[PDB]
């Protein structure tokens, strides 16, 4: 099961991490989603430290035994979102998405 | 995408949730379906494999709902029976990035519009 | 590191490597855009433009005129193995039906993920930069064909977005179409960083690549598929390093002559080089150039491999006894020698040639008795035979001493044939 | 392709390959023009000019600081041929007295013929764009020592010019003096094709080597005959393939191991690899590095040919039998190894290892029976060895099987020596 | 140059030829300043410098992920002594403490020499250029990350300054850390010039080397120490020549055969390659690859050197009696083959097999009789075997003739085993 | 180039032709006669090789022309020996490229101007 | 023996192919002259596709079993001419040449 | 770059120069001290080795300077007794390039400014 | 012990040579030294041919046999200096200096 802080926030700006942590990371990448309200998720990172194509390159992954986090280099208000990790379990098959950080932009 | 088939209805009905007009080639990729309850977090709710082999489904559906798909017409369907107060949600429709089911990768892109689905008194 | 001199056959053997094995390829298909450029033309003599289209329109049509010892064994399996994976896959590709696919699969978007009629699943790539250029900014630039504008700014930027087209054909050319390593321009940083990300392995395994991919890079190969249009395509082969962390040893030997009443006898080990052992076997990979170390690492190729019984570590430990058929080379004549080890030198020195052992604080420390000799590179920072000199590698571990009298001095040499080559012991000692 | 199994030595054959024989060299002598870059200097600092001369002169000056196991046997004398043939030319042309006749052959035009004293007739061919710019242009756009001059084209246009020279220097400083191969900047495409169609060989050659010019190009090789004045001079030699379309024959082995009373005899062919038939002689190529496949034609090199006797054929017919000398090697312990082939693999499989064959449709098909065996490539798309994985070759064509009971297992094995590494037959066998 | 033709055996021997050994390795550390490129980001879309600084950061953050048959047993040594010579002194660089005390020598200036803990004297250079351009002018140039200005002549600058920078990287990342040479791009001609003056050796040596800087930059290698802040760290190994002008030969040798009543006998020597003798020891070089001649001199590495008694020799005068066991082949298949020399070619050709001489003054002098026979190169200039054709080498030299009945013809051949691959003489023969 | 002896003769007689003053090394290449009858196509005449050997003619020829080079004067001659009424013709001088006799190149180039031999009445 | 079309034409700026065939032109190249009226024969195009210097890029030629041709492309007012092939007989010592193509641009 | 005492005394006694405030890192270079009398040629008069060993000495010197280093104060002396009449000269302080001691160069760099010794009556 | 001449002279704007001669330059290499008056020596060459950063490139040398040149190109004002040549004895263990060629410039 994939666990999350439920809310962050960061002084305009300055850098922040949000973390996404769960045993099974250490088999399965993780995907990043951020999803502003209403619109449907948009894929922000996925596996180790690889963008999407036309996302900016401020958003930057890292990760390590059982933990992955999403740093915000100069955290615009933008960046204001809710931040979604998911990954598989350890049977292979099943998906789990954590329950979502609202990060706020002050 | 040209999601349809969202409506209302009271519980202990059947309807279905089709996902069609893909932009990309719809064939040789998986897809999946994912839900969000209103406010609340994303669920993901069944996959596909990209021949329609490996269907499997959440806990929460795992008697109910069945995921299928048709290469010819280039549409995805999720039926739904037995529809019960809970799974009132949007669900979108998403798509499996892997070449090959061994691998690791586990994010989805390709995020439709949102279907929303609502089941009420 | 853990080094064991094993003095009843002159050998060290030396574990705690860990195993990276290739267990499979990963095909990614790459699109190279050159645009409509054998169109455009040069009215107005010798400019910077015309010299670059030039080298484009040149290069482009220049790739449609183009396309037991053990040790022995293994390679060739290897390189067939590569080879015919390739060239299998490539002439699934080259169908038009599959070039036109392909294409049809990146139209819109710069990555794509297409089925074989051959059934095999390929990941697909657009490196798309120049045909932008050549299509929305050089075609306008030329008027009326005059190519010598007065703005250089398009000669200096042309010269950069070609610069890569250039490099790809550069080096097929000079490979007829298969090339020995994925070069920096076949498949960019970021290109390779994604594509191993893809491959049918659990994380554990491409975390690992992602952090050494300059070896996943080294022991890949290219292969062209064509000129179709104006779009190049090429596909990249990618080791899948499936299976990490297993036992290794390394074995070495050296001549472990001994004499008696003024005649020499010899034997020398034949089964040198890398063992690794996985899910419960032994694998023995001989070819002197298909196992590489970087630190405890090790990286090999399964088709180099050659299974043996699991027995055969009997002959690293009582060779004298054990019935599994040790394989050594039997002579008469010694020779004098230094086979280094990871972490020390087997000296073997005999008549007439003196041997001595030195360090970097004082030239010399001591002169070695005759016979082989394990000097420890704890104990000396150098070792020279006949004037020759030997640096000793400084790495750190532990070392072992395995006692028991030589195989050569305890057991009485057959009578004929000596020099027996490559033959299992029980054949060359108490006949 | 006709793909024979013969059972009685474990062994497979592949006719229908059509021969490429290289038969002679031939010489193009380059003369590369840099003009008196020599005398040009610079007084004002750094600058784009400055920096390009800088490179262009010092490369200049860099220039002047350059000065029976059959396979081994085979890729020595080929070697030694090919390094002796180019010398003793080099040695001809290094003499002022011709240097002199070959620019003064080129001086009117770019292509010119002559005899060298040594007999020998060789093409000649002058680079000349770089010393055109040189004189014409950037020694009058200087003019004092102004360097940092405003006008950014001439500094452009200078990088452009001066990149083949210094491609040149950079290939021969790395090598010595004799590269590898013929780099695109020794000798560009269109020379080439000039170069191939003055070959000493009927029209059906050229047209073939012209549409594989990238093969010709791979196995020629270029010597520097040094820098005269701002020229340097340097040659080609290009491989003349004077022969095409004989047929060829490509024999695979694996060991043939047999049981008996719980005891193993093995046996491997060592007459393995290409053999060619030309003008009713047959040529045998043993070594790895010559013979190279490109659908159905060979590249090879008759400098590396072993005139093996005709009957050598019955080898591959009746070996139990035939009275020449077959080449085996023998020995007790049997390997387990797969032998692809280009329709096909060969599985040696015994004493616990386990072996099975499957394909892309759905799951494994079967586990194979212990003892050599041949899997058709129309029969499965993968075989494996305890967990080792090959892919087959998908080449169509035809499969023969020719029955028999295996030598291994039809005569007693000799008692001593038992293992033999490289003998006829009849010293293994029937004793 | 004197060649002996030893009709004894079949064999040539040529000599006169003069040693340069390589004798120790020689470090220089380098330190490439490439600057706070990380830092600078463009905020106007795509543009010339935009390119350029997106290639540099590029290699910079991609350039962190990286990191008896004596023929076979010689280079074995040779390599591993090579490579853990490196491996050992890099382990000292590698440490922060070092790489700090690197940096606070070269501060100032652009050489010194420092020591390392591990008790070792290296030079250090820094290559400093494009830290220079990078701070004194491009940072200033893009003030507000506004990168496409209208200045072009930074542009086209930058393009140049980079351009060395991306060169060591390409040659790192294509070869996992470990080049296999030195490239211009790891030391340009002046500092290979002032490395080589530098060495351990009188100047002799020095004058040598360093008229043959394009052999030594050959021979030795680089590695990766890595990238420390915003510098690129490595180092180089030079060979140190340290022994010239000792004697060396060469011997070749081809089948003897003979024949008693239409059953042939053969034997081939197998102690063919470099000889030379240093300080009255002779040193014999098996490998292939690890001799290499340019003229009258003959490179070659003494780390690959087996040493022989001085009775080796013998078997250039009196094989037939000499107490040294002689190595050879012995066999009873009579290869026909030409095995070439400096001063001739050795012809073996016998049944079935048309040897014949020629030249270009005309196309056919004389059909060869059948056996070994030794064809001057002042006698023809090119030998033909069967349908090929070889081309004798022109050096000038004399020859001579020892005359005397092959040992093939002279002595009983033993009954069983007939063939051996690599034995001492007597074994084959008067059993 | 030179190029000499055009002229009118009655035939039965016999004329010398002569090409020379050439620009190119003149002693290392072949060379060759080509003549042209006024208005018609060209016809082969004559061949040397540059070493002298291999003079070779078209039959309409074979029994009455000779060919000569000189390698120290540089010049090459074609000598007519019994003119025939068939012969007028303008004849060129050109050069054969071929390093090797044996090689698949077969044509000219470097042709003179040529000369105006006019056999009538 | 080599034999050839006596006359063709072309409209300007239309592209046109002559052609000449005989038996030998499969085992020898072949070489086409340019005649001008009044003046001697220039050699336009020789072997498997090689132009001399100065012959623009508008003549090219291929050539299939014992065919070859001379693609005059965009023709223009200056390709009007007479085209001549030659090659070698069967033996090799003895030149042949065709009937040359009148061509003509309209 | 420091050097001290210079100065000038009457023959028969003592003095010592120094070198010092090395920018270079004087702890791996050998050193050597060099002189100068008044107008004539140079003359070589001591040497050390980077770890203190091989002190060398002029003929002219050898039984009376001594030359003497301290790598961790980073100064180089040359201690002067019995000085001799002809001892005037210019004392220069001058440093090695050698890495190894067996290396066939022989200059010195690093010439510092020179500190003049007199001897007099 | 090094010898050379005692003075020599050079028109200037031309080139001259400076040559020192002793048996152990054979075996070590030499360093070339300028001192103009006063000030301390400053090495303008060493080795083959190898210069000083910041000496300019009209300084050059070469060796044969037993004798080093050092070869002014294009003498220019700032050139008169004495010059001193430099080795060690043949033993490697004692340096010694070539006493002086004084150079004047007309
Ligand atoms: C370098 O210098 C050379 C000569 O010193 C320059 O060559 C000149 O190039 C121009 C074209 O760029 C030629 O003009 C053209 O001439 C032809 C003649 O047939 C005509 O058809 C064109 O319409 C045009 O007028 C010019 O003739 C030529 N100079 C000479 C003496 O032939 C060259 O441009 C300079 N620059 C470079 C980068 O090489
Ligand atoms: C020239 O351009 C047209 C379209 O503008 C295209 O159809 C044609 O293929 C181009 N030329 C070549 C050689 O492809
Ligand atoms: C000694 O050899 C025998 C015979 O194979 C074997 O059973 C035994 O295990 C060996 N010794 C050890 C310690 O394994």
């Amino acid at each position: 099961e994939l666990t999350q802080d439920p809310a962050v926030s960061v002084a305009l700006g300055q850098t922040v991490r949000i973390t996404c942590q769960g045993d099974s990371l250490r088999n399965y990448f993780a995907g990043w989603y951020q999803q502003k309200p209403g619109q449907a998720p948009l894929l922000v990172l996925y596996g180790e430290n690889i963008r999407p194509s036309g996302i900016p390159d401020r958003f930057s992954g890292s990760s390590s035994g059982n933990t992955v986090s999403l740093t915000i280099t100069g955290a615009q208000a933008e960046d204001e979102a809710d931040y979604y990790c998911n990954s598989r379990d350890n049977s292979g098959n099943h998906w789990v998405f954590g329950g979502g950080t609202r990060l706020t932009v002050l | 995408l040209v999601q349809s088939g969202g409506g209302v209805v009271r519980p202990g009905t059947s309807l279905r949730v089709s996902c069609a007009a893909f932009d990309f080639n719809f064939r040789d990729y998986g897809m999946h379906w994912v839900r969000q309850a209103p406010g609340k977090g994303l669920e993901w709710v069944a996959g596909i494999w990209y021949d329609g082999s490996n269907k499997d489904y959440a806990d929460s559906v795992k008697g109910r709902f069945t995921i299928s798909r048709d290469n010819s017409q280039n549409t995805l369907y999720l039926q739904m029976n037995s529809l019960r107060v809970e799974d009132t949600a949007v669900y979108y429709c998403a798509r499996d990035p892997r070449t090959h089911r061994e691998g690791a990768l586990s994010h989805f892109d390709s995020w439709g519009q949102g279907t929303l689905v609502t089941v009420s008194s | 590191l853990k080094e064991s001199y094993l003095e009843e056959s002159c050998s060290t053997i030396t574990e705690g490597y860990l195993s990276v094995l290739r267990t499979g390829w990963y095909t990614n298909v790459f699109t190279l855009e050159v645009g409509d450029v054998e169109n455009l033309t040069c009215a107005d003599g010798p400019s910077l433009i015309k010299t670059e289209l030039d080298l484009t329109k040149s290069a482009l049509r220049e790739l449609r005129t183009c396309s037991f010892v053990l040790g022995a064994i293994a390679c060739g399996v290897a390189t067939a193995a590569a080879v015919t994976a390739g060239v299998a896959i490539a002439k699934c590709i080259r169908l038009e039906s599959e070039v036109t696919a392909i294409k049809n699969c990146l139209k819109k978007t710069n990555e794509c993920v297409s089925t074989l009629g051959c059934g095999v699943r390929v990941l697909a790539t657009a490196v798309r930069e120049l045909k932008d250029f050549v299509s929305k900014n050089l075609t306008r630039a030329i008027n009326k064909n005059k190519c010598d504008i007065p703005d250089l700014k398009m000669a200096v930027s042309f010269s950069q977005f070609n610069r890569r087209f250039l490099n790809v054909v550069r080096q097929f050319s000079d490979n007829a179409g298969i090339t020995p390593a994925i070069s920096k321009d076949l498949m960019t940083d970021a290109e390779l960083a994604r594509a191993i990300s893809n491959m049918p392995t659990s994380a554990g395994q491409i975390k690992l690549m992602l952090e050494n991919r300059c070896m996943v890079r080294r022991k890949g190969f290219g292969i062209l598929i064509g000129v179709y249009g104006s779009s190049v395509i090429y596909m990249v082969q990618l080791p899948i390093f499936g299976v990490i962390d297993t036992p290794c040893w390394i074995v070495k030997a050296a001549p472990s002559c001994s004499e008696k009443k003024g005649n020499y006898a010899c034997l020398l080990r034949e089964d040198q080089g890398w063992y690794c052992q996985n899910a419960g076997s032994t694998v023995y990979y001989p070819c002197e150039k298909d196992c590489e170390t970087r630190g405890d690492h090790v990286f090999c190729d399964t088709a180099a491999g050659i299974n043996v019984a699991e027995q055969s570590k009997e002959c690293n430990i009582n060779i004298s006894t054990t019935n599994y058929p040790c394989k050594v080379s039997c002579g008469r004549h010694p020779i004098s020698m230094v086979a280094l080890s990871p972490l020390g030198a087997l000296v073997a020195c005999y008549k007439g040639v003196s041997c001595s052992i030195g360090s970097n604080r004082v030239g010399i420390i001591k002169q070695l008795n005759k016979g082989c000799s394990y000097i420890t590179n704890q104990d000396a920072d150098t070792v020279t035979i006949d004037n020759t000199v030997y640096q000793l590698s400084k790495v750190e571990g532990e070392q072992h001493v395995i006692k028991g009298r030589p195989v050569s001095s305890s057991f009485d040499p057959v009578k004929f044939p000596q020099d027996q080559f490559n033959v299992a012991l029980d054949q060359c000692f108490e006949s």
